[PDB]
């Protein structure tokens, strides 16, 4: 079992802290929900933290860092525009889950913070 | 076509030489994603054979002067 | 007597090798059980661990129903090759096989109503992913994946037959270094671009025992940082002793660690017992370099007050070490 | 639904077994995908690694054009056995092979066009090419290279299949003492004698973990020749105590020495 917290939310900033068997589920996926669309994947981070993954849309917008020291996952923004504004989640995902883009896949759901511009 | 390029199956069906390395304890070829064998022919009569392998030949190491 | 044979003729005959049963029809569920017979080794080096089990599969097929037969058909092992079975697979195996002596490790069982019942002996190396960063106090999951290889979820389902009494003989498994604390199991979708194939996870809490680190590791580590102590109680102007007992302290510490590498995993990322014995080093280190201070501030230039601060110092300082290292690391 | 059976038979029965796709046109734009499932061990010993993934072949094949299903009607056992395929295969690996329970590991789908997929999981022991001069403080790369056994550019092409997006799962790779900082995709046409062959490269930059050898390896050394000064601060005439410290630190420093290089 893994809890996660999100906090944060032009240099933005987001976190995502795990509490519990986070080894179990090493990567964690941002994913991002505006009002009446569906969840959208923005991007993926694994265990070590390199190898990272982002969607075609937003690969140069977002950056996506690691610290395993702290168990903890930033996500930062450098520039932002109007439609972003949505509920941003974080997730995690087992080892041997699936495909990264697909949400079925990740078991844990951080509740996601709030941001509009 | 002066040069029939052969697939890797049926060159068993043609003859091919014995010719197998003495000084080797273990040798194999990789058979995947197919078999590292080729065969080719030429109209003038002429067979050329082609194959991969990984040869662990032995070698007496006369180690009186080691290093 | 050769009613069975014709029986068994007439069911084969006509019989479509390349279509799962109910071809047209819904998915086809199928069962499972596993019976472990051992797990064989469990690597840290390579993160794999061995297993040995019978793994049987249930399915009902229609071709494969017969009558007027009251009596459980066990067939050749070979008439495998001629029926469906699933495309089952490990998905996190490194290497498997189905054992061969005497004959093929297989058994086909057809029912009158139709059920199959196909079991296998498989020896199979799955994978492991470890966290070491608590050894030899750790704690890991290991788990086998069982997945349809070319099948989606519109095509097949997998379910533990007989639910949470699917796998068996956990209890019997004697490990050398682990205890298994818990079995799981767990039956779930895996979306891809393809689409939804079924799985199955048989997951294992393996708890590391400590009983050898405890007098291997942990005990010669203690009494010699101890012994590392005595020199404190020693005259300061007893040079050749002092020095003499510090520095073959250190030698005996440097050779505890040199066995326990030779003789442990090579696991090439720091873990609680490389914190453990580089604290015990640093402490004789900082017990010899003492005797230079001592040596140096009253030879160079009754008890001396470093040797009596030191006597209370040292046992202090190490047992709020090791307060610190066994409350982080349980 | 004997139609499928006698449609798969009828496409089987006309189609050349041996002759390639094209023979007397262009070359078949053989695409690769691959999605490595994990980089299992890396041996500084041996010099390979072996790895384990779901090779995939696309390619366009004219002649296995079927028609009834739109639901690209996959195939295996008999009739996937001999279909035609090309000859790819990995310059590097010592060996290799493909898992065999509890079944052969390997699919081949059919669209309705003529479009082939050939997916086989395998397990390939690759070489990789280590510069240990500056062990452990070396970065390797280790690649994966995939070419043409007899054919040519004239016959076969090769070709990543989505750019970049080819060769997915690399955030699952999760070696112990390595770091995976970059990894990439090459294709290139080679000059053999014979003529230009094509050649595909998967390449992984591993960076190795200097946190254990620092903590196991440099520091012992280190306060062993901080111990070994201590000497200096001894009294001149204590001869027992400085040459016991002298010679015992040098017995020290070649025990750590001769017994490590046992474990590395
Ligand atoms: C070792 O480590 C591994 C690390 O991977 C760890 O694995 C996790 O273990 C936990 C259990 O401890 C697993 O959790 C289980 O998953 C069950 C199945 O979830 C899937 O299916 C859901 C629908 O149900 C299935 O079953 C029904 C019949 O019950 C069947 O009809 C369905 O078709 C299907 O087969 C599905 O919903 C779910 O996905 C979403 O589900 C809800 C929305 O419905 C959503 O809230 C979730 O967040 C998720 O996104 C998934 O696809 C699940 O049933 C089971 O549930 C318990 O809790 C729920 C409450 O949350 C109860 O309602 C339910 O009755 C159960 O009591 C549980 O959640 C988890 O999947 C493992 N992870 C992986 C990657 O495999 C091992 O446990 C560790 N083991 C050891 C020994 O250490
Ligand atoms: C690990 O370490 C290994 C060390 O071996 C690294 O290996 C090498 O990677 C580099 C780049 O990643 C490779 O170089 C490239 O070659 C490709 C092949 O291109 C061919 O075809 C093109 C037409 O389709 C043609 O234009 C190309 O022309 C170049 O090369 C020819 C022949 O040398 C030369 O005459 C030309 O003048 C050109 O210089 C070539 O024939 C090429 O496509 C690559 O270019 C990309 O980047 C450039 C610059 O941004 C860009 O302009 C291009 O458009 C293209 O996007 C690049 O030049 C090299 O071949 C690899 N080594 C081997 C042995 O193959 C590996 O990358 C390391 N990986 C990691 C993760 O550390
Ligand atoms: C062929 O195989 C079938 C299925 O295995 C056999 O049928 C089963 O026979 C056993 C007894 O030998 C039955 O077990 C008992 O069932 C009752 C009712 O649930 C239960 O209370 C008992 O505790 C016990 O489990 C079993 O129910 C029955 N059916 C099934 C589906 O298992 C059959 O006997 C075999 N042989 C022949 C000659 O058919
Ligand atoms: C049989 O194989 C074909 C070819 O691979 C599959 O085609 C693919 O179908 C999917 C699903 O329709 C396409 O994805 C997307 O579909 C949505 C919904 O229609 C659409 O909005 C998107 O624009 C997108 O097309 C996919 O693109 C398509 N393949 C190609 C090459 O474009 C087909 O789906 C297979 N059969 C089934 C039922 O999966
Ligand atoms: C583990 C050490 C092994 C050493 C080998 C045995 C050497 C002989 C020591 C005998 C035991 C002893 O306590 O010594 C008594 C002397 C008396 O001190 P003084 O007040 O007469 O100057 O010294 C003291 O009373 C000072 C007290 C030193 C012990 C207290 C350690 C503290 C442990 C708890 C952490 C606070
Ligand atoms: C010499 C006494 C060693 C004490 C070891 C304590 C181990 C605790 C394991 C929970
Ligand atoms: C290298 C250890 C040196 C120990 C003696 C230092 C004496 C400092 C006197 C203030
Ligand atoms: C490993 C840290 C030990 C510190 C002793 C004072
Ligand atoms: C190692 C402790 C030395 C103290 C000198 C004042
Ligand atoms: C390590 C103890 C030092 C005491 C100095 C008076």
């Amino acid at each position: 079992q893994v809890q996660l917290v999100e906090s944060g939310g032009g240099s933005l900033r987001l976190s995502c802290a795990a509490s519990g068997h986070t080894f179990n589920y090493p990567i964690m996926g941002w994913f991002r929900q505006a009002p009446g669309k569906e969840r959208e994947f923005v991007g993926a981070i694994s265990w070590s933290g390199g190898s990272t993954s982002y969607a075609d849309s937003v690969k140069d917008r977002f950056t996506i860092s690691r610290d395993n020291a702290k168990n903890t996952v930033y996500l930062e923004m450098n520039n932002l525009k109007p439609e972003d504004t949505a509920v941003y989640y974080c997730a995690a995902k087992g080892r041997y889950s699936g495909g990264l883009y697909y949400p079925t896949n990740y078991d844990y759901w951080g509740q996601g913070t709030q941001v509009t511009v | 076509i002066k040069v029939l390029r052969l697939n890797s199956n049926m060159v068993g069906k043609i003859w091919i030489p014995d010719t197998f390395f003495r000084n080797s304890k273990k040798a194999d070829a990789h058979w995947i994603t197919t078999p590292n064998r080729m065969l080719r022919i030429w109209n003038d009569g002429r067979v050329l054979y082609t194959l991969r392998l990984t040869i662990d030949a032995e070698c007496q190491l006369q180690l009186h002067n080691f290093p | 007597m050769s009613f069975v044979k014709e029986t068994v003729d007439k069911l084969l005959k006509g019989y479509d090798i390349r279509l799962r049963p109910d071809f047209g029809g819904p998915p086809v569920c199928v069962g499972m059980n596993i019976d472990i017979a051992s797990i064989d080794m469990v690597s840290e080096v390579n993160m794999d661990y061995t297993l040995t089990m019978y793994f049987q599969q249930y399915w009902r097929d229609k071709r494969l129903a017969y009558s007027g037969i009251p009596l459980n058909l066990t067939l050749d092992n070979r008439v495998a090759d001629q029926l469906w079975v699933p495309d089952t697979y490990f998905l996190n195996d490194k290497k498997s096989f189905v054992h061969g002596v005497t004959v093929k490790n297989r058994m086909i069982r057809l029912h009158p109503d139709g059920t199959v019942l196909y079991g296998l002996r498989i020896t199979t190396t799955a994978a492991c992913m470890m966290d070491l960063r608590r050894y030899p106090l750790d704690e890991q999951n290991c788990t086998l994946e069982i997945e349809s290889y070319g099948y989606t979820t519109d095509d097949i389902e997998f379910y533990w037959r007989g639910g949470d009494k699917a796998v068996t003989g956990v209890e019997r498994i004697e490990l050398p270094q682990f205890s298994i604390v818990e079995h799981r199991l767990v039956s779930r979708n895996v979306v891809f671009a393809t689409g939804a194939y079924p799985r199955l996870s048989l997951s294992f809490r393996l708890k590391r025992n400590i009983g050898y680190f405890i007098l291997q590791t942990y005990m010669p580590s203690i009494l010699i940082t101890i012994l590392s102590w005595v020199s404190f109680w020693i005259n300061y102007d007893a040079s050749a002793a002092r020095v003499a007992l510090g520095i073959t302290t250190v030698l005996t510490m440097t050779t505890i660690n040199t066995h326990l590498r030779e003789t442990l995993p090579k696991i090439p990322y720091v873990k609680a017992i490389d914190m453990y014995l580089m604290g015990c080093f640093v402490f004789v280190f900082l017990a010899l370099l003492e005797y230079a201070f001592v040596n140096y501030i009253f030879f160079g230039r009754d008890v001396n007050a470093i040797d009596r601060w030191s006597r209370i110092v040292f046992p202090f300082t190490f047992s709020l070490f090791n307060l610190v290292y066994w409350l982080y690391y349980v």
